[PDB]
Parts: structure tokens; sequence; C-alpha cells
């Protein structure tokens, strides 16, 4: 109908925000680690791209 | 289990809310991330630094303002380039330029000609590191046009006792003359005039075999002593050897202080000894040789 | 409308889970950045007492007795004041001046033209309770200084790298020079030998014809994300080789290797990880190929004695 057009937009949108968040995730990781050479210490952490990777495959298995 | 299809319109808009809300939080986050990055561009702060004040020697510097000890760059008149040194300024405006230091044995003093010439070890603001400035540099500093210099040998045993021995007209020559040490006269000091020689009782000529004035520098790969053998290769160091010594501040750093012939396969007295203040079987705990214009030594 | 109105409810709960998943991840991140901000209220510090032996560069220093790899002070020329540098005295006979070093991502390398000119990063750090700094930090010596060194006479270039499985290869260059700023730090190299793949002179292995030739770095100018001097001619402010946070390198169209790229942990990385979906990152295609960041990467020079 038309309410269906709304969902086909939120599908591309939540996929864009998924990729965008994935990048922001890596970005923050590299910047936080780069303070190690400037600040007293750097936040010990580890990224979980997996959870990000599943929500992507899981969205495609619904986009169709 | 699936609710009314009239719910859709609402639910469609609600997701649109947490989507735009998120995108905003993402924009705010990306700005904060920018600020963070701008706080992580600088390098680690180095506790050690080198003052901008320069001059021919540590005295020339102090007479310019230098008020605190620490690393400085000096360039004697006839010197090709400038080099780093450890200046010592006291509450009187005296600029002692130090060329030798011992305090913990953290530096092996068994080096060759080249090394004893260029210098080895580390310089430091707190004057808490051992080193050897380098013959060539020591030569340039003490032979600047018409400026008579004075050497002060400050010692310390393992008990807080500290003596000194000053020599006037201290001077070291150029490689051509094997960095020969010479001085006009012993200028005083409870440490004793070890450079003049010492009578150990081992031989009627001891004194003659142990005087350092006029002695050329010697290292194992460059025997310039007054002995049939190699003094430097025996004591494992670099020094103004004769046959061999009465004062040796570049000796093997024995921990504790007391040692003996049970310390080597040949029972050599190769420690930081200064015969006129302690027995040749008592290596000092500290050692420091510094120079300064003579016309400054009160 | 039979099952269709079932597919819809499925999305209204699926999308809903993700959107609320992401909104929480946003929260976790906002938190992480605040802790780090707090840690930046104070700096890291080093105590690098300066060695006595010194000279024009590491080769001369080792010839004067400096035989231990650590931080030394060098004055390549009596015009500019002496500066700190890290000397590698063991690798292949020693005497190597380190002009570039990556090993843990402790330093931002995506900088503008000026910092790449003067240099940035940490030269050395303190080693296991010691008064001197025997371990090198992550740094880029600085275009001006690198140019002055390579021009003092015939200079050779040694490039080393390691992946995340401990594998190591190397790229040698008997001849290497870098002009000054007026000439855009133009680079020239020759006489290759190694196991990393002559990526600098021959461009990426997995490319053919003009596709490979345009990845040749030799003879390229130097560019930063705020200074385009690359081999990409056009008014398209999007096609440039060096985008934001990207490193400064002798980019062409665009690269076969980029030692100054972003430090991605783990190695392999995807387009949805890269800020611009471009191949930025410690790359050397001729060995590990494209989209794979090295764990260690360094660039050292030494006077070339035929
Ligand atoms: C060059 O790259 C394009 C895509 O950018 C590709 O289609 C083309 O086949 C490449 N040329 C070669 C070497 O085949
Ligand atoms: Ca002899
Ligand atoms: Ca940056
Ligand atoms: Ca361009």
């Amino acid at each position: 109908i038309e309410k269906v057009q709304h969902i086909q937009l939120l599908q591309k949108n939540v996929r864009a925000q998924l990729v965008d968040m994935k990048r922001l995730e890596v970005d923050i990781d590299i910047k936080i680690r780069s303070c190690r050479g400037s600040c007293s210490r750097a936040l010990a952490r580890e990224v979980d791209l997996k959870d990000y990777e599943d929500q992507q495959k899981q969205l495609e298995q619904v986009i169709a | 289990y699936e609710a009314s299809i009239l719910t859709h319109d609402s639910s469609i808009r609600y997701l649109q809310e947490i989507y735009n809300s998120n995108n905003q939080k993402i924009v705010n986050l990306k700005e904060k991330v920018a600020q963070l990055a701008a706080q992580c561009q600088e390098p680690c702060k180095d506790t050690v630094q080198i003052h901008d004040i320069t001059g021919k020697d540590c005295q020339d510097i102090a007479n310019k303002g230098a008020k605190q000890s620490g690393l400085y760059f000096i360039k004697p008149l006839k010197a090709n380039q400038q080099f780093l040194v450890y200046c010592e300024i006291d509450g009187s405006g005296n600029g002692w330029t130090v060329f030798q230091k011992r305090l913990d044995g953290s530096v092996d003093f068994k080096k060759n000609w080249i090394q004893y010439k260029e210098g080895f070890g580390h310089l430091s603001p707190t004057g808490t590191t051992e080193f050897w400035l380098g013959n060539e540099k020591i030569h340039l500093i003490s032979t600047q046009s018409a400026i008579p210099y004075a050497l002060r040998v400050e010692l310390e045993d393992w008990n807080g006792r500290t003596s000194t021995a000053d020599y006037a007209m201290f001077k070291v020559g150029p490689e051509a003359d094997k960095y020969r040490l010479t001085y006009a006269y012993f200028a005083g000091g409870d440490a004793g005039d070890a450079f003049d020689g010492f009578d150990f009782g081992d031989d009627p000529s001891d004194k003659f075999f142990t005087s350092h004035n006029g002695m050329q520098f010697s290292t194992w790969d460059n025997d310039n002593d007054k002995f049939e053998g190699n003094c430097a290769e025996q004591d494992g160091s670099g020094w103004w050897m004769n046959k061999c010594h009465a004062g040796h501040l570049n000796g093997v750093y024995y921990q504790g202080g007391t040692y003996s012939k049970a310390s080597t396969p040949n029972g050599y007295d190769n420690g930081i000894i200064w015969a006129t203040w302690k027995t040749r079987w008592y290596s000092m705990k500290k050692t420091t040789m510094k120079i300064i214009p003579f016309n400054r030594l009160t | 409308d039979e099952t269709v109105n079932s597919n819809i409810p499925t999305n209204l709960r699926v999308l809903r889970s993700i959107l609320e998943n992401l909104r929480s991840k946003i929260q976790k991140l906002e938190s992480d950045v605040s802790a780090q901000m707090e840690y930046c209220r104070t700096p890291c510090t080093v105590s690098c007492n300066i060695p006595v032996v010194s000279g024009k560069e590491c080769e001369e220093i080792i010839r004067k007795g400096g035989e231990t790899s650590e931080m030394y002070l060098i004055q390549p020329d009596s015009s500019v004041k002496p500066y700190r540098v890290y000397c590698d005295m063991n690798t292949e006979n020693g005497g190597w001046t380190v002009i570039q070093n990556r090993q843990d991502g402790s330093v931002d390398f995506g900088r503008k033209w000026d910092p790449y000119k003067q240099g940035f990063g940490n030269v050395a750090t303190n080693t296991d309770g010691k008064n001197y700094c025997g371990l090198p930090g992550e740094y880029w010596l600085g275009n001006d200084k690198i140019s002055q060194l390579t021009r003092m006479g015939p200079t050779e270039l040694l490039i080393e790298m390691e992946d995340w499985k401990g594998d190591k290869v190397k790229a040698h260059y008997g001849g290497f020079t870098v002009q000054n700023e007026a000439n855009k730090y133009q680079i020239s190299v020759n006489k290759y030998r190694g196991t990393a793949g002559n990526a600098l002179m021959d461009g990426a292995s997995q490319l053919m014809g003009e596709n490979r030739t345009m990845t040749i770095h030799n003879g390229m100018f130097f560019s930063t994300y705020d200074r385009d001097n690359d081999g990409w001619l056009t008014s398209d402010p999007r096609k440039q080789c060096s985008k934001e946070d990207g490193g400064g390198w002798w980019y062409n169209r665009c690269h076969a290797a980029n030692p100054n790229g972003r430090y991605y942990w783990g190695g392999q990385y995807t387009w949805d990880m890269a800020k611009h979906g471009t191949d930025d990152g410690v790359v050397w295609m001729n060995w590990k190929g494209s989209w794979y960041s090295m764990r260690k990467m360094s660039m050292k020079i030494r006077p070339f004695f035929p």
C-alpha cells in the first residue's frame, strides 16, 4: 500500500545506521588507542564487530 | 502474535522516532569524538630538557644567567660543533662543567680509544647518571685561548664521607699528543694529591711508577703508559696510566667498597681507588671530576 | 494481505530491536569517550636521559662506539639545532636512523601538512626500570628532517613489517632521496631487494597495465588530507587519495603501500569499517594485499657506503 513504503525506507535507513555505527565503532577504537601516546592511559577495550555483523545479516533476512 | 493492523501507523512512526533520535545522538557523539582526538595529538612530556642558554663553557653560561644545574649546550672557541654537557651551577654563580661521573656502576668503563674520545654513558638533569664526556671534548674545553682552568676531584665513600682534590692549571692535550694530562700544581684537598704518586712499599720506585702529571691517556687498544705491559688492559679501562696508578677514578666499580686480590685471576687493584684517601683495595662509592676557570676558584 | 501483514509485524519488531540495540551501543560509546577524556586531563611521560656520544646521524654514532639501540641526539648540520632520534644499532650491522615507526597504534598518523613537515609522535620510551629510553615509540621524523638527511649523500632505505601472525618481510632500497618542501618532498627510490615486494617502484602486484602503473609511488609528490599533491587530476574534491584522518604519503592513484595509514587492530578490515570505505590503513599490497593493516611497520635510513 503506502504504509509499506514507510517500512521499505526504515529498512534502508536502519541498514545505513548499522554501517554508520559500525564505522563509528572502529573510529572510536583507533582514536581511543591513539591517546596511549599522549594521555596518562588509554581505556583497555575490545570491539565486538560480530554483534554488528549479525544484525546486518539478520536485517537482510527480513528485507526480503 | 500480531496486533491490529491499525497499530502499524503508530508503530511505524515510533521506530522513526528511535531512528532520528539515534542519528542525533550519533552526531553529538561524533562531535565529542572530535574533541577527544584533539586532546590526543601531543607526545608524552619528557621530564628531561635542555636549556636554551649557551656559551663556551658552563662558566660562560652562568655568567649569562643560567641558575640551575642540568643539561646545556656549550661550544668552546676552537671547537667545530657544539655538544651537550652537564653544567653545575652553585649559589655563587660558579659554572662547573663536569666531565666524569660514577655513582652506581651502571656503566661499564672498559671501553676503547674511540669511545674514550667521543664519550660514553648518559647525561642527565639530576646529575644522577654515570658517564665520560670524551677526551676530545675535555681537550677543547681546557685549552680555550688563554683561559687557565682548574680540576676538582670530588670523592665519596660508602658512609657519606666526601673529600676533594683540586689541581690548578688542569689541561688535557690533543690526540696528536695522546690526550696528555698536565697541571701546574695540587691546589689543596682532604682527598690527597694522588696524581703526584704514592709509596706503597711494593718497590723503591712506587712513587715514580704511580705519578700522573704528564701522563698520556691509555686504553687497552692504545697502550700509552710507562710500563712494559698494558695497564689499561689489566685494569680494564681508560686512563692516564703510568705503571700504573695512585688515583684511578675510571676503575671497576666494586659494590660495597671493600675488595681484594680474591677479586680477580691476577689480584689486580683495579677499582675506583685514590691512594691518598683510602687503600688501593677500597673502590669509592661515588666519583666526579669537574672543571672550571681557575680565575674563579676563590 | 494474508501473510504480508505478518511480514510487517516481523519488521516492526526486528527493526525495533536493532534500533534499540544501536541506541544502547551509542550509550556505551558515549561513556567510553568520557573516561578517555578524563584520562587526557593528564599526559603520559618519559624520562629519556640523553646519551653522551653523538654525531650527524646514527651511522656516525655507531662508528664512535654507540653500539646499543636507543634514543640518541643528532645534529645532521650545524644550521639547525640537534634533535632526538632512535638508532637501531643491531639490525643488519646497525647505524640506522629511524624516520618512521608503527607498532601499536599509540599515535595518530592522520595529520595535516604542517605536522608532517615538522614531525610528530614519540621517539622513545623508558625500558624496564631504566634511566634511558631504549624502546622506540611511534613517530614520523618530519619531512624537512628526512629531506635534509637523504640529501647529505647517498642514502639507502630499509622498510620492515610484520603481520598479526608474526610473519616478517622486508623491502630494501639502495638509493632513496626526498627533495625539500619547495619541491613537495618529491620521492625517488631504486636498487630493490627484499621479500615484501617492490611495491614502491612497481606498484601493486595484483594489477595490470595502467591499473598497476598508477600505484607506483616512486617519483610521487607528498600529500596530506589538507594538501593535494597526488596523481589524481580533477576538480572532484571527493576522488583525492588522502581523505580525513588518512595518513600523509607519496600518493599517486592511489597506492600500492601506505606505511602511514590508520592502525586497524587484528589485520583484515572491511569497507564498512573504514571511515570513507577507502583502503586507508597500514597497507603493503604486494605482500598482504589490499585491506590488511600490518601490526608493525618501520622505515630506517643509513648512509650508503658502496
Ligand atoms: C582497472 O580497474 C577497473 C575498475 O576500477 C577494472 O574494471 C579494470 O578491469 C582494471 N584494469 C585491469 C588491469 O584489468
Ligand atoms: Ca706499555
Ligand atoms: Ca587526525
Ligand atoms: Ca588530486
